[PDB]
Formats: C-alpha cells, structure tokens, sequence
C-alpha cells in the first residue's frame, strides 16, 4: 500500500523540481494553450490563419506560401531544441554525464520531446503558432501542396491520441525528463549512470500519475506505449525531411 | 547541424 514516506517525498521534490524548471524554459505551458484555446483567458485572442486569403492577411500579425510555412517550421524547431536543452541542464545528474552523452540524448530526444509538447498546443482544428499569437487550422495545413501538405497530419492524429490522456504540466516535466534519459540512443559512451537517473525518473512519474490520475489506473503503462508511438512519429518526420531536402536559421549560419 | 545548436545552448 502507498505510504508518504522518505523516498516518496523525495520524488516528490524532484517533480516539483522538474516542473519549476519546465515552468522557466518552456514560455507556453498546456495550462496557459489550454485556456487560450477554451477562451478563458483574459490574453489577447489568437488570429485564426483556415485559408489562404487569412495567411497573407495573417503573414502581417521565399516565394511560395508552402516554403514560407515549412521555414517558420524550421525555425521554431531551433528554438525549440534551445528551450529542451535549457530544461535538461536542470534534470538532477544530467550535467554530470560524459558531455558526449548530454549530446547524444538531446540529438536522439529533441524531436520526441517536440512533438510531445506540440500536443500541448493542439485540438481537433489546428495549432496555436508565434507563442499563442495565432492558430492554423489542420485542414489548412492539409491543403498544402505535396509533399507539405502530408508534414503536421501524423502530429495532430498523435495529438488526438495523445491529448486523450489528459496530462498536466506537472505530469509531461516529469515525461519529457524519461525521454530525454533513454539508455538505447545510438553512440552513447556510458549507459549506465543514464539509465539510473531514468530509473529514478520513472518511479517519479508513476508516484506523480497515481496522485494526479485517480480515474486512469494503468495511465503510467499508457504513456510508456506513446514514448514508443513517438519513435514511428519522429522515423517518419526525418524520412520526409529527407525527401523534401532532395525535391525542393540566423543562429544556425554563425 | 542539431549538435552546433545543443553544444551551443548547453554552452
């Protein structure tokens, strides 16, 4: 039977830990998306981009409106890797491995931890885009031509799934920290101290998702079978990455 | 390209 004891209040700091920590690197929690996208929020109402007259009215708040959405992509996705980072120097132990490793697990895990949280700014009509500033519609992004048009689908039906589990942010600071710590990424100099910092992640999310969850009983066994969901999703992104290099960042050139 | 911008952030 559950007991608040020593090692359960100490997994407890470390998911508050790991909270305030996601709270500092991430401008955009699921709390503040999930309000703009409810409307209940007193912030600014987000511009609504559903064709294509409302992009270019939307553009204002590369020649070809498909290639102008694709870089905006690209773009955000550097920043995006940024904030990740930030959120990993502050995991307990992860600023202590082998720095080869710090890299590893960040090349490996950023685009699993990216569309995770992606989730975070979806519903069943689109995204919230430029911090909570706009929203595209899925149909919108759908109609793209090929092979654009095909690019967000697989995140927003991963969203749907996803988002179906009812996650707070205390629960996805904890989530993307497991992911961020697999033992099984390619090249890894020094396994072991990595898989006992995930160990400890791991009985931190279980004893977070029994707290939280009182209505889902295997919820921990759910969001493991995602982590491995994630995987097929991040394969196929970087296939049609691939293919879109062949057929068609400020920070980045210096 | 993505280790440039890790090395960097972690930097």
């Amino acid at each position: 039977h559950m007991q608040l004891n020593p090692e359960s209040a100490d997994l407890r700091a470390l998911a508050k830990h790991l909270y305030d920590s996601y709270i500092k690197s991430f401008p955009l929690t699921k709390a503040k998306a999930r309000a703009i996208l409810t409307g209940k929020t007193t912030d600014k109402s987000p511009f609504v981009i559903y064709d294509m007259n409302s992009l270019m009215m939307g553009e204002d708040k590369s020649k070809e409106v498909a290639i102008r959405i694709f870089q905006g992509c690209q773009f955000r996705s550097v920043e995006a890797v940024q904030e990740i980072t930030e959120y990993a120097k502050s995991i307990p132990g992860f600023v202590n491995l082998d720095l080869n490793d710090q890299v590893t697990l960040l090349k490996y895990g950023v685009h699993e931890i990216i569309y995770t949280m992606l989730a975070s700014l979806m519903n069943k009509d689109g995204v919230l885009i430029s911090e909570g500033q706009g929203f595209m519609t899925r149909e919108f992004l759908k109609s793209l031509r090929k092979p654009f048009g095909d690019f967000m689908e697989p995140k927003f039906e991963f969203a749907v799934k996803f988002n179906a589990l009812e996650l707070d942010d205390s629960d996805l600071a904890i989530f993307i920290a497991v992911i961020i710590l697999s033992g099984d990424r390619p090249g890894l100099l020094n396994v072991k101290p990595i898989e006992d910092i995930q160990d400890n992640l791991l009985q931190a999310l279980e004893l977070q998702l029994k707290l939280n969850h009182p209505e889902s009983s295997q919820l921990f066994a759910k969001l493991l079978q995602k982590m491995t969901d994630l995987r097929q999703i991040v394969t196929e992104h970087v296939q049609l990455l691939q293919v879109i290099k062949k057929t068609e960042h400020p920070l980045l050139q210096e | 390209g993505l280790e440039a911008i890790i090395r960097k952030a972690l930097m």
